[PDB]
């Protein structure tokens, strides 16, 4: 209901109040209580200040200002994320009397080793730098009872995972772990069973991965859209493709326009019959027509191979929708291509979504490598 | 309702192929 219902320090609640949060978003309602009891957490949820606070709030609750040692280590892959995180930390922990230091690859080692001479309670840093300072004995983690990984999936890749495990060596044998991620698959479970203890798993997203899928956006005016789509049909090697629109009307009109140009295609949407929907679905899976235009695919069937190109004719408003449209279910690196058509009023939704799902939607290049949407 | 269809009648179907790079500069307005 409210943050006050979580029985937190006065100063922490003050911090939240000044920060302007009124009611806890669901990730906070789920994680904040479980975290403040000591239990480990493995959560999947979209990125945001909401989630960052969903773990920063417990951190500020646990750490004792009176003890001048590192009591919480917050690992992040990129420096900008260390910045944003530490910013949320300083904000919410405004009245808590708690020092938060950032230590990354972009910074100077000398200034960081110098900074660590003074009191630091919550350390926020990237794998390399943190392991460096840890090995150096510059950063004392003997009383660091709390370990956190935001965008954890980015740091459990082949190389980083080693560094993470080497950092974890310094932490006390008995320590709390909080692992957060946007994108579903986890590289290893040996890591999990070894380094986590009775973790309370949270999952607030569909089980879909953008792994292997190369994402591009293209700023295209509303009137210029069809021309652009044709240019893509002409310039891209497609065995089969799916187009997405934000309205049934636009779906039908676009499908009919595509058939009018000279490409055989089917269409589906919610306002269509269920039986007819699944019918067109299977018919498309067969490969009768080389394209489909659809508003919704509530029905989920794993990982259709044939499709190699996905296009958002209309950019979605929310990251859930975008994920449902682009995300494939196969845990393994499903190979695909996604092209988004960016309206003037979608420029923000692109920034937001790109951020929430923790993925990269780069500007569409003239020369798209054929290795990315066919093999 | 929809605006594009009048905008891009299928039948003429002719233009110098759409250039993305030029519109990517119009990203800021």
């Amino acid at each position: 209901n409210t943050f006050e219902d979580f029985y937190l320090k006065r100063e922490l609640l003050m911090g939240i109040f000044e920060a302007g949060f009124e009611k806890p978003s669901p990730i906070q309602e789920e994680a904040i209580p479980v975290a403040i009891t000591g239990r480990d957490i493995l959560a999947r949820a979209k990125n945001g200040t909401g989630k960052t606070a969903a773990f920063v709030i417990p951190t500020l609750e646990k750490v004792k200002p009176k003890l001048n040692k590192i009591q919480a280590l917050i690992m992040v892959p990129t420096r900008e994320l260390a910045l944003q995180t530490s910013q949320v930390v300083r904000t919410l922990g405004k009245h808590c009397g708690i020092s938060c230091m950032v230590t990354t690859g972009g910074t100077n080692l000398r200034d960081d080793i110098l900074r660590l001479n003074e009191t630091v309670h919550i350390l926020v840093g990237t794998p390399g730098r943190v392991l460096d300072l840890a090995s150096r004995k510059v950063a004392d983690l003997s009383d660091c009872s709390l370990f956190i990984m935001d965008e954890a999936d980015k740091m459990l890749s082949r190389d980083f995972k080693t560094i993470i495990e080497q950092i974890l060596s310094f932490l006390p044998p008995t320590h709390q772990s909080l692992l957060f991620s946007a994108t579903f698959p986890l590289t290893v479970d040996e890591f999990m069973d070894k380094h986590l203890h009775k973790p309370y798993e949270i999952n607030l997203m569909e089980e879909l991965t953008l792994k292997g899928i190369t994402q591009y956006y293209a700023f295209v005016e509303e009137r210029q859209k069809l021309h652009c789509l044709n240019t893509l049909f002409s310039k891209l090697q497609i065995n089969q493709a799916i187009i997405f629109c934000n309205s049934t009307n636009r779906v039908e009109l676009l499908a009919k326009k595509i058939t009018d140009l000279g490409y055989s295609c089917y269409y589906s949407h919610a306002r269509m019959k269920q039986q007819e929907r699944n019918k067109v679905f299977h018919e498309f899976r067969q490969g009768k027509v080389r394209t489909l235009v659809c508003s919704d695919l509530l029905t989920r069937g794993i990982d259709i191979q044939a499709v190699n190109v996905v296009i958002n004719f209309d950019f979605p408003k929310t990251a859930e929708t975008y994920l449902h449209r682009i995300g494939r279910s196969g845990r393994f690196g499903h190979l695909g291509l996604a092209i988004n058509l960016i309206n003037w009023n979608d420029r923000f939704n692109l920034y937001k979504i790109e951020q929430e799902l923790g993925t990269e939607i780069a500007a569409i290049p003239a020369t798209i490598d054929k290795s990315l949407y066919v093999a | 309702h929809i605006d594009w269809q009048d905008d891009d009648v299928s039948k003429i179907k002719q233009q110098e192929d759409f250039d993305f790079q030029r519109n990517l500069g119009m990203f800021n307005k």
